[PDB]
């Protein structure tokens, strides 16, 4: 139903969380029938052509179609101030100073 | 160059696809501020 | 600070060039950052939208997808919107002779599209009759029948080549 | 010295990067090949995400 | 029925935007907190002119 006090409207689930409105998948009817549908957030298992019941996702297991590009960003990085020798250092290489002498 | 045998799919055994992941978003952004400077040693 | 209309004695270092370097690198890092990050943005995207062309391909081949998706040649079933999965069992390459025709000798007009061979699991095992699949599988039923055709040229993988046949016959 | 190596390491991220933004238009050009019959097998979930 | 231009169909990307932007080129000034100059007549006195 498409509001909750709207009248009941027949059809078949589709792909996808889709709802069609036209009954028209047939098929012959053939054994050893098990079929899945995502159903919400999870899936719906029927047998032979009859509900069985519902299914977490999670239960499911779930192999990757992605390729893992793993980018990781270049951390900030601080650059301290470094002298092999300060200023005073170099003043005070010096044997004497004729300022201060 | 290995040939392979394969038998009719069961229902035992069901994998599924994975969901697409919640891509990452571009940083908040630095906020800078311009603005006048005179620097001073 | 500007915005557009819409008692101690401090000791300087004698080096600017860790500051300098402080730059080159906040530059370069956050040039490297944007773009890698709008890479991988991208990346991620990108197979966000692949996964739209996945879906409609394990419809088209379910045994080739499921061999990558998974990792290992496995054969897969479609039931319904998930497939169902099996282990494929591995076969030495010498083990598998080619049968020349490819013509039904029991109905006139009707010949198999896809060439017929036989194939033991064990260098000792019995021999059994099937045909060959597409990359390198093997099919116990013989039910690729098509009706025949004048001009049959065909190419189909074997071993690591390819195996020729003309008219229904290698 | 800073010049020397800002511009090797430019020239050299650019190089690639232009490389990946040149592949990344050949890889959808390249796509559309497949797009274009991934549409046709099912149009719904092609268009929900075009 | 009619032909037509076809910019008169809306148009929807089956690509993915992936935005690469140069490195721009950057120049270092001969920056230098002190000069040799500075440095040399930070001294009270020096010797050589005195």
């Amino acid at each position: 139903r498409y509001e909750d006090q709207g009248p009941l409207v027949e059809g078949q689930l589709g792909e996808n969380n889709e709802l069609r409105l036209t009954r028209d998948a047939i098929e012959p009817c053939t054994v050893g029938h098990r079929r899945y549908f995502t159903f919400g957030g999870g899936y719906v298992y029927f047998e032979e052509y009859a509900y069985s019941h519902q299914l977490s996702r999670a239960d499911i297991t779930t192999v990757s179609t992605f390729i893992d590009l793993n980018i990781t960003m270049l951390e900030d990085h601080e650059f301290v101030p470094l002298e092999v020798y300060t200023r005073h250092e170099i003043k005070d290489s010096g044997l004497l100073d004729y300022t201060e002498v | 160059a290995n040939f392979y045998v394969c038998p009719p799919p069961t229902g035992a055994t069901v994998v599924q696809f994975e969901q697409p992941r919640r891509c990452p978003t571009r940083p908040e952004g630095q906020n800078y501020t311009e603005g006048i400077a005179v620097v001073f040693k | 600070p500007l915005l557009s209309n819409t008692v101690e004695r401090i000791k300087t270092t004698s080096s600017i060039e860790f500051a300098r370097l402080q730059f080159t690198y906040n530059h370069i890092q956050r040039h490297v950052n944007d773009m890698l990050g709008r890479v991988a943005i991208a990346w991620c995207e990108l197979q966000n939208h692949e996964l739209t062309l996945w879906n409609e391909a394990r419809k088209l081949n379910p045994n080739a997808i499921a061999s990558a998706t998974v990792g290992r040649r496995v054969s897969a079933r479609m039931l319904g919107d998930v497939m169902a999965v099996s282990t494929c069992v591995p076969v030495a390459a010498d083990n598998v002779i080619v049968q020349n025709s490819m013509r039904i000798s029991s109905r006139p007009g009707a010949c198999y599209s896809r060439p017929l061979v036989s194939f033991r699991y064990e260098d000792q095992g019995p021999l059994v009759e099937g045909q060959l699949g597409e990359n390198n599988e093997l099919r116990l039923t013989r039910d690729a029948i098509e009706p025949c055709t004048v001009g049959h040229r065909r190419y189909f993988t074997f071993g690591g080549g390819y195996v020729y046949f003309e008219e229904y016959a290698y």
